[PDB]
């Protein structure tokens, strides 16, 4: 769970991230956390990078959403990593 | 559970 202060914080993704963005309708430069995290959960639904079975398995090894992670696959259980991994692509406005 | 779900506790 990202905090409610956070998740208000705006960011400005960088250009991998925001090209996927971009790829499930994202039409800005500048986001809330909050929008960021919508966006990537539809793109992960879009592309059915889930596996079926156990649904927080995500594999991305063929998938953009591997070059910008830089993992092959990953559980959505692992909050802090994804965070980090996420974290990695964006600037936060004003840091 | 669904991948929503996960998403959603994540988010």
């Amino acid at each position: 769970q990202i905090p409610a202060s956070e998740q208000e914080t705006l960011v400005r993704p960088k250009p991998l991230l925001l090209k996927l963005l971009k790829s499930v309708g994202a039409q800005k430069d500048t986001y809330t956390m909050k929008e960021v995290l919508f966006y990537l959960g539809q793109y992960i639904a879009t592309k059915r990078l889930y596996d079926e079975k156990q649904q927080h398995i995500v594999y991305c090894s063929n998938d953009l959403l591997g070059d910008l992670f830089g993992v092959p696959s990953f559980s959505v259980k692992e909050h802090r990593k994804i965070y980090t991994m996420i974290y990695r692509n964006l600037v936060v406005v004003n840091q | 559970t669904s991948f929503x779900e996960y998403w959603a506790l994540l988010l």
